[PDB]
């Protein structure tokens, strides 16, 4: 995660192990620029995800006519005008929880009960 | 995103008599040039009247 | 050989609509503070747009493995876009969708007359287009042809013959040897 690019080379910095100072540096297999490892974690794989559950929530989601309105009150705004929609993770196993969006604070909440 | 949908009528088009003649007439027009050119060539090839 | 002349002028790029573009193929910059305006020569008081203030790595240059006469004139200081005043502008900018080409002049004549020239009209060429002897004197010239240029082709000899074709070609065939192929061919050498 969090790729790093070079400068004056701009390619992406692979990690090159420093054993002597004994830490991780990021090389640049084209121009020899280097720097540290801002964190020893290198790679993630992320089988079961929980992102895209709010894909493209723009400040205009309130301006889309086709989205179903709903009346519940935002925990923050305590306003009762909010559009909502299922989780945008277009995949089969996906749950059927609801993401609301208050038209006032643009705060996102959920209809959940298992985990908020 | 979901895979694409191939039957979505938004992505179809209907060729009416306009297009269908166009596609047809266009090729028939090349063939007319090509021949004209060939004749135009071959007559100049032999400086025929 | 290229020359960085000064390259320090604060050139200001402007994007403009077409009606402006056509008009440009004087001014009065009436900037005001940052609501920058400007007066154009008559026309309107079209203001400048702070379309892009900061503009780096962008410079103007002109010219006159082939080289040429390069000159680096000025640097972009800031990019602008035209602010069209808007009364007639929108009145014509919206009306920019009010043009097209013509339909077909479906030939108003009677049908009979027009086809007359198509068939056998028995007329043509109205548009000019793709319309397209002494054996002594012969030998004296043949010896001259042999002497002046042993590589004497028949055409160079026949044109130089300027006489009946018999005397030049036949009488000279004895003391002159003509090759058929190779460089010195057809040469009365
Ligand atoms: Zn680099
Ligand atoms: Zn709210």
């Amino acid at each position: 995660t969090t790729f790093r690019f070079c400068r004056d080379c701009n390619n992406m910095l692979y990690p090159r192990e420093d054993k002597e100072n004994n830490r991780l540096l990021f090389e640049c297999r084209t121009c020899s620029y280097v720097e540290e490892a801002g964190s020893p974690l290198v790679y993630r794989h992320e089988l079961i995800t929980n992102i895209g559950e709010t894909a493209g929530v723009v400040q205009d989601i309130g301006s889309d006519p086709t989205l179903p309105r709903s009346d519940r009150e935002c925990p923050k705004c305590h306003s009762r005008e909010n559009v909502f929609f299922q989780s945008q993770q277009r995949r089969k196993d996906t749950s059927m929880v609801l993401f609301f969006v208050c038209l006032s604070c643009s705060h996102i909440f959920t209809s959940d009960q298992k985990n908020k | 995103k979901d895979q694409d949908d191939r039957d979505h009528f938004g992505k179809k088009r209907l060729d009416l008599a306009g297009p269908l003649l166009a596609q047809l007439f266009k090729t028939l027009f090349k063939k007319l040039t090509k021949d004209i050119f060939r004749y135009m060539q071959r007559t100049v090839e032999e400086a025929h009247d | 050989d290229l020359d960085l002349e000064r390259s320090n002028r604060q050139v200001w790029l402007v994007r403009l609509p077409m009606f402006l573009a056509e008009k440009w193929r004087l001014g009065k910059i009436r900037i005001n503070k940052s609501k920058i305006t400007l007066l154009l020569n008559e026309p309107h008081e079209y203001d400048l747009e702070l379309t892009k203030k900061v503009v780096e790595n962008e410079y103007v240059f002109t010219e006159q493995t082939i080289p040429k006469k390069t000159a680096i004139v000025g640097t972009v200081c800031h990019e602008c876009q035209v602010m069209p005043y808007h009364k007639i502008v929108e009145q014509r900018r919206n009306i920019v969708k009010l043009n097209n080409k013509e339909r077909i002049t479906t030939l108003d004549e009677t049908v009979g007359v027009t086809m007359s020239h198509t068939g056998m009209s028995m007329r043509s060429d109205n548009s000019n287009f793709l319309k397209v002897m002494p054996k002594k004197e012969i030998l004296d010239y043949l010896f001259k042809l042999f002497d002046e240029y042993d590589y004497w082709s028949l055409k160079g000899l026949k044109e130089r013959t300027r006489q009946p074709e018999a005397h030049l070609k036949e009488c000279l065939d004895k003391v002159a040897t003509l090759v058929k192929k190779g460089p010195y061919a057809f040469k009365y050498t």
